RNA sequence: GCUAAACCUAGCCCCAAACCCACUCCACCUUACUACCAGACAACCUUAGCCAAACCAUUUACCCAAAUAAAGUAUAGGCGAUAGAAAUUGAAACCUGGCGCAAUAGAUAUAGUACCGCAAGGGAAAGAUGAAAAAUUAUAACCAAGCAUAAUAUAGCAAGGACUAACCCCUAUACCUUCUGCAUAAUGAAUUAACUAGAAAUAACUUUGCAAGGAGAGCCAAAGCUAAGACCCCCGAAACCAGACGA
RNA sequence: CCGAGCCUGGUGAUAGCUGGUUGUCCAAGAUAGAAUCUUAGUUCAACUUUAAAUUUGCCCACAGAACCCUCUAAAUCCCCUU
RNA sequence: CUGAACUCCUCACACCCAAUUGGACCAAUCUAUCACCCUAUAGAAGAACUAAUGUUAGUAUAAGUAACAUGAAAACAUUCUC
RNA sequence: CUCUUACUUUUAACCAGUGAAAUUGACCUGCCCGUGAAGAGGCGGGCAUAACACAGCAAGACGAGACCCUAUGGAGCUUU
RNA sequence: AACUUGACCAACGGAACAAGUUACCCUAGG
């Protein structure tokens, strides 16, 4: 450690959840390799799930650029401005759906 | 070795719009490998930091040890470099807003001990390190007065949260 | 010189790190990021906020008149088709007024013995440029704001957030606006 | 005991287990009672008889011995006529 | 070192000497062959019957192997499956035992022991490798 | 410090160079060709270990036996000092 | 692996030069040699001793099992194609380039023909040219090659020499001396 | 082959951002650093006992003083709010005792009474009926 | 901001294949490198001690011409440790390569030099621009310890819990080794960087193959046999022997 | 630092006893005995690991285990049920 | 009444015993094949260091400390003192 | 020596130049009593306490600084 | 010849067979 990092108060954005709640998510963007063992996960992730994660959350903007990597990522951008970027590499569909759905309900 | 002082003088500002207020002129100067320890250099490059220009040589002038000579001219050096090579109008108009001593390469030589002991003995060099700036001397910080010790204090109780609590 | 690649490459990217931090490059607007596509983005601002906004008028609450002619220069300098863009000047004449009556109701229902002076600077808070940019940053208005200047000027800002409230009257009606002042400016 | 001989490389056989026992194909040691040559004089019948007696190793000494012998003393061997044919093959041994 | 008990006299030196492997690699060594093997080789057709069996159609058919470096001497017929064999062979071994010789008589076959030396043994059992030799 | 400040020249395998491209061939010689030569005839590097292995000792006993006559005194040396290090390491004394 | 041959090797602290003497600095034992392991220009410790053999051997059964499986799996996926024999038209390898790109072979090819020999002129001279499309004997078949180039070529001679020598393990008795020597039935 | 650690810098950055804040060559000295650093991970997985025990201290405190200011000792607080089927635990105590005070006086006068009660049950042989805020609700 | 950091080559290692070397002129066994006087001196002879037997007293090894096998068998031996055949058997071998090192590595080697020693002898350290230096005000910088920028404010293994708040409050007897499982008493460490220490495959187990047979001669086999996998560290005496060197 | 020089080699000599022995996670895991030129060490024991096979293990009802004088109590061995 | 890592409570649950053994995982390196802003499946090995009375290099502390040095004037000619 | 005193030189201290070594786990380095304590700067209780050079001192920390037995080891030399 | 016999090997699980001394000491850790 508490000394040796940063602390906060407990708070929302824009007193989420008073009037209206907001998906504070707004924005995924997902690095796959189209080749690439460590992308397999991602690539049957893009197949499957992203779809009807799209459908779900309308509210988020989900940008799928495949092109040759060897660490697949995904990028979450909220809306107070905060950016959070996440590896992918070598997880399951399982794993990436779980991450995802994480990314989704943080603020 | 590293040389970044030198090339401060290189950096090139953009046109100041009229609006601006004017930039003051910073000339920086060195000197390498003086046959001088960083350690006794320091007290010359602290004495000077923050004196005009005309201030730091006439205590340098009147200074016994050998590196205030060394500092001198390096000082005298920077003064006519900022007129001729940086656009500076007034020579006096300078004060010594950095001066700093660093370790020089030294040299390890064969020294002998009263046993016959085998030693090293290190010849040591400095650099002095100095950042002239166009203006007057910024006057110094003045003493923390008995006024601002109370708002400090009542600032501080003011500030008091009810801890570990709703 | 040891023989490998990993670590010289890990070491690389620390180093463009401290670059990065040592050299804070000048912030620049998403929009010219990667991963930016403005129709999907004006699309997600309405659904995110469970508004059946109408695109054709949400789209025009983001143009502003400084960007309609900030384009028209870089058009004429580099000559090459007529644009009839629409500022959001309109619109947020529309959404400025219905905000401050819409706020006036609110306040004087919850604060019968309020005095008008009261009521008016309560207003002008909840509206005010302070409130309304901090409100408009929060709920991307800013990233999908046409300005000729980036970061948003606080009054461009402004403009365009009652722009938005406006496209939100023609769209949905005062009934479901009202209830979007009150979840985003009564709270404040 | 040699795990590597300076010549070969192999392992070798201690001589002094070849000298005092029998190793059945099934893996049991037979040796001789220490002592059954000496001072029969001043001992019993019963005594003599036992000392005299043919008797298994215990499984600690046997696993002993098998390291200290190489394969080859542990191969099948069809002698003829010999007396301890029989007791190579364990029979109606459930373990 | 192993065997070594931390200063006692070991228990693989405390035992009294024994003559039980004195000459072991002098004494002879045969191979058992049994009427149940002889018969489930010509069964199988790996020994023709029609023939004379010797240690080389035997050792042929892979039925028996034979280790001369080993001492042994040639295989030496058991009467194990004497109640089941039907064979009529002419065969040549090198030790047979009473009943061995009676069921491969009962059934109009011929049995005769043979001495082979360990060099005569040695081309029988290959004689490919030893022709190979030019002798 | 310890850790080089620039990324060193990218590696460029050839992986269809002609020794890539036909490793492996020949391996069946025996179980295709016939059984004329067997697959450790293939086998190139020092005439004491041509297909046969084994442990530090067993090689220096190996190589001393094949070759010791035609070594180097100086080398022959190391080698017969070297085994009797072995010997007695390898035999836990 | 069964070839590999290994040849670093590295000095013990008895073969660094000199290190014989006690170093004298005050006993003298305190450190017995200047090429102790822990000194600088010391003896390796515990590296490679080579050259270092890494010679074994699989049962001669395994390994005709495995160039069974390498080509069930080859026809299974669909990367085994027949060819009556490796005649060409012409010898340019642009040809069996194209060719190849048709018929969607893919990016490496190994052809087997049945005898080194008998080879076509028009084969070799294209496959010579190529580093991606290799012509080998089939008695140089192997697993390796099969799994490094994605499709498999056979001539149909080829396929009855396959089949002659792998299935002729399954049905063999257990040798009595090396098959090199001769057999009532082997060679043919 | 030849093998070396390439990668050790990042191996040390590991425990040196943990150090930073530390004073003297603790902060920048590996081998100084880790071991105050281990001691620093080890305090830190210990103090969340005492964080525990440290909190319920301070609402005992705060909930004694606010106690005392209606005549009321600590122990009776607690225990009679009990006997009146009030559970509120001392976080919430001393949280109404700050931000609640008119509450917080109704607790103590609730606690005050339910005392009185006591007493003058144990005096009587109970013959007499049970104090109205005596009474427990029982739940089946 | 200094000190510094960073680098990729010099070469080297292990194999393969091939049997190597050396008289410009002059000088050189006397005090070598000294143009030029009666010589006469002549070489040959078991290695030893000792790794081990937990001492040591007989006893163990370093060579003699083909991989493999016979075989760790015959045999020798305080019959202990340990040593260990032969008859017989009988293969392949195409230099120009590397899951070798890359400046504390790899040769000691930039060099047997500097330096140390009377002598035998011992024996280092280190370099890094670029296409061009007949482009040098060009080759950006960012990184160990050490310092500088910038000394310090009650209180205590220097932190942790935290806190509006650096400190003040509360909590906390550095670590390692060893002594019984007990270090505030004894050991070790200025710090940074680099270097620095577990090497068997018989049996058994596991996973394939084939199976009364297995194995690419030899060996094993009353479900075996073949193949693979996986087990045995680093530094640190006196002494002893051989041959030199030194008054 | 010569109670027997120095150097090289034998030599990574031997013994003795310290010291050191480098990523993570999960499972199991602390015994206290006998012989020995042996007690600063070792090997058979005690405890301990993995896998495998099979059937009881622990706790413990009655009955039962010496006379000779037992300090003679506290206990032990054995042992179904549970 | 206060008062544990005991117990309960919300959630989680394989995550506190040396040596030792068993089962997984893994940094970096090299090789095969992938990959292609730094990876994957395997094969391999000089394969991971706060624990050294260890080696080499750099730089501290002690410490700007201990210690070291040039007879006098002058015109620098010379003279003077010892 | 009672019983030391004075002066000179050196050292010394200050200024200037040059500039070592042993040592050093880290250090934000107090006293009393207690704790095995005459084993406590660091633990318990109590007391004390703004920060920071220089010159001394030598009570403590800390360091510069024989004898014992044990090992199935030697070497001289002495012989019964 | 065989059947058999023999070490107070008493340091008695027994090395086939060997003492003093070092205050000139050498080496070893505790
Ligand atoms: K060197
Ligand atoms: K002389
Ligand atoms: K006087
Ligand atoms: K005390
Ligand atoms: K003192
Ligand atoms: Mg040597
Ligand atoms: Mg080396
Ligand atoms: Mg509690
Ligand atoms: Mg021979
Ligand atoms: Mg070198
Ligand atoms: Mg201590
Ligand atoms: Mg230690
Ligand atoms: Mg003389
Ligand atoms: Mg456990
Ligand atoms: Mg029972
Ligand atoms: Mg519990
Ligand atoms: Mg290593
Ligand atoms: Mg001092
Ligand atoms: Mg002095
Ligand atoms: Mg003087
Ligand atoms: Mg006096
Ligand atoms: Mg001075």
């Amino acid at each position: 450690t508490a000394r040796g990092t940063p602390s906060r108060f407990l708070a929302s954005v824009l007193h989420n959840g008073l009037g209206r709640y907001v998906q504070q998510l707004q924005r995924l963007s997902f690095s796959v390799s189209r080749d690439g063992a460590s992308s397999r996960g991602a690539r049957e992730f893009v197949e499957r799930e992203v779809i009807d994660f799209a459908r779900r959350n309308p509210g988020v903007v989900i940008y799928v650029n495949s092109r040759p990597c060897c660490v697949p990522r995904v990028v979450a951008e909220y809306l107070n401005g905060a950016v959070r970027e996440e590896s992918i590499h070598c997880k399951s569909v399982e794993e990436i759906s779980t991450l995802v759905q994480k990314l989704a309900d943080q603020s | 070795i590293s040389r970044k002082w030198e090339k401060k003088n290189k950096i090139v500002y953009p046109p100041q719009l009229p609006g601006e207020p004017r930039r003051p002129a910073e000339i920086y100067h060195c000197r390498r490998q003086i046959k001088y320890s960083k350690d006794k250099m320091w007290y010359l490059a602290k004495l000077i930091r923050g004196m005009s220009i005309d201030q730091a040589l006439a205590q340098l002038e009147f200074n016994d040890k050998k590196g205030a000579k060394i500092i001198k001219e390096v000082l005298l050096e920077a003064q006519d470099m900022a007129v001729r090579d940086h656009n500076v109008e007034f020579r006096s108009n300078l004060y010594i807003a950095e001066s700093t001593s660093g370790r020089g390469q030294c040299l390890k030589r064969i020294r002998y001990h009263g046993r016959g002991r085998f030693g090293i003995m290190e010849k040591v060099y400095c650099h002095y390190f100095v950042k002239l700036v166009e203006g007057p001397p910024p006057p110094p910080e003045p003493p923390k007065t008995a006024v601002a010790h109370a708002k400090e204090y009542i600032q501080q109780l003011r500030s008091r949260t009810i801890v570990h609590t709703l | 010189v040891k023989k490998g690649f990993r670590a010289a490459f890990r070491f690389q990217k620390e180093l463009e790190r401290q670059r990065l931090l040592r050299c804070p490059p000048p912030p620049v607007r998403r929009s010219e990021k990667p991963n930016w596509d403005y129709h999907a983005e004006i699309q997600a601002f309405g659904h995110r906020l469970q508004e059946n906004f109408s695109l054709d008028l949400l789209k025009t609450a983001f143009v502003n008149s400084c960007y309609i002619k900030s384009e028209e220069a870089k058009r004429q300098q580099l000559g090459i088709v007529l644009l009839n863009l629409k500022s959001n000047q309109e619109l947020s004449e529309q959404g400025t007024s219905f905000s401050q009556t819409c706020l006036t109701q609110f306040l004087e229902d919850e604060y019968p013995d309020m005095p008008t002076e009261g009521i008016k600077n309560l207003v002008d808070f909840l509206t005010g440029e302070e409130v309304v940019c901090h409100v408009a940053r929060n709920l991307a208005v800013e990233q999908l704001t046409l300005s000729e200047e980036f970061p948003v000027p606080p009054a461009v800002l402004q403009q365009t957030f009652f722009a938005v409230i406006g496209a939100l009257l023609q769209s949905s009606g005062p009934e479901r606006t009202a209830l979007f002042i009150r979840d985003f400016l009564i709270t404040q | 005991l040699t795990y590597f001989s300076a010549r070969k490389g192999k392992r070798k056989t201690v001589k002094a287990v070849i000298d005092r026992f029998l190793r059945l194909h099934c893996g049991l040691w037979v040796r001789r009672k220490a002592g059954y040559k000496k001072k029969l004089w001043k001992k019993t019948p019963a005594r003599k008889k036992r000392l005299r007696e043919f008797v298994f190793c215990n499984k600690t000494q046997s696993k002993l011995l098998d390291k200290m012998t190489t394969s080859f003393w542990k191969r099948r061997n069809w002698y003829v006529d010999d007396p301890y044919q029989k007791y190579h093959d364990r029979t109606n041994l459930k373990v | 070192r192993l065997g070594f008990e931390g200063g006692q006299t070991p228990f693989y030196i405390r035992i009294p000497k024994y003559g039980f492997n004195e000459g072991h690699s002098f004494r002879r060594q045969y191979k058992p062959l049994s009427l149940n093997r002889l018969q489930y080789l010509i069964d199988l057709g790996r020994v023709d019957p029609s023939q004379p069996i010797d240690l080389t159609q035997l050792v042929n058919g892979r039925g028996v192997t034979i280790q001369p470096l080993k001492r042994d001497y040639g295989v030496q017929l058991v009467e194990e499956g004497a109640d089941t064999f039907t064979a009529k062979v002419n065969i040549e071994v090198q030790l047979a035992s009473e009943l061995a010789i009676a069921a491969i008589e009962k059934n109009g076959g011929v049995v005769t022991t043979a001495f082979y030396d360990p060099r005569s043994l040695d081309i029988v059992c290959k004689p490919v490798p030893f022709f190979l030799r030019g002798q | 410090i310890g850790i080089r400040l620039t990324l060193p020249p990218p590696k460029v395998v050839d992986r269809w160079n002609e020794k890539r491209a036909m490793f492996g061939v020949y391996d069946n010689i025996g179980i295709l060709g016939n059984f004329e030569k067997h697959p450790k005839e293939l086998i190139r590097g020092p005439i004491w270990l041509r297909g046969w292995k084994g442990n530090e000792l067993q090689r220096c006993i190996r190589k001393r036996k094949m070759v010791g006559s035609r070594m180097f005194a100086d080398d022959l040396h190391n080698l017969n000092k070297r085994i009797r290090y072995l010997y007695k390491h390898f035999n836990r004394h | 692996n069964f070839k590999r041959i290994s040849y670093a090797k590295t000095k013990t602290r008895a073969e660094v030069r000199g290190g014989g003497r006690k170093p004298w600095p005050q006993g003298r034992a305190r450190h017995g040699s200047i090429r102790s392991p822990l000194w600088r220009g010391g003896g390796v410790a515990h590296g490679p001793r080579g050259p270092t053999s890494y010679y074994y051997m699989l049962p001669m059964k395994v390994r005709a099992l495995g160039l069974k499986v390498a080509l069930t799996v080859k026809l299974a996926q669909d990367d085994l194609h027949i060819m009556d024999s490796l005649e060409l038209p012409t010898g340019d390898p642009q040809y069996l380039t194209e060719l190849a790109h048709y018929r969607r072979w893919g990016d490496s090819v190994l052809l087997v023909d049945l005898t080194h020999e008998e080879m076509p002129q028009s084969i070799v001279e294209a496959t010579s040219r190529l580093k991606t499309f290799n012509l080998i004997p089939a008695v140089g078949l192997n697993v390796h090659s099969m799994l490094k180039h994605q499709t498999l070529v056979l001539t149909l001679p080829t396929v009855a020499f396959l089949e002659d020598k792998l299935l002729w393990q399954d049905s063999r008795y257990r040798p009595l001396y090396p098959f090199s020597l001769p057999y009532s039935d082997f060679p043919r | 082959l030849r093998n070396r650690v390439t990668d050790r810098y990042f191996r040390i950055q590991e425990v040196l951002k943990h150090a930073r804040h530390f004073r003297g060559r603790k902060n920048r000295c590996y081998r100084l650093a880790v071991r105050t650093v281990i001691r620093a991970f080890v305090k830190c997985t210990k103090a969340r006992y005492l964080k525990k025990k440290n909190m319920r201290t301070l609402w005992i405190n705060r909930i004694t003083a606010a106690s005392q200011e209606h005549g009321l000792k600590y122990p009776a607080l607690i225990g009679n709010l009990v006997k009146c089927q009030v559970e509120l635990n001392r976080k919430v105590l001393a949280d109404l005792a700050i931000y609640e005070p008119k509450t917080f006086k109704s607790l103590a006068a609730l606690a005050s009474r339910r005392r009185h009660e006591g007493f003058a049950a144990a005096l009587g042989d109970g013959k007499e009926p049970e104090g109205i805020f005596s009474r427990v609700v029982q739940y089946h």
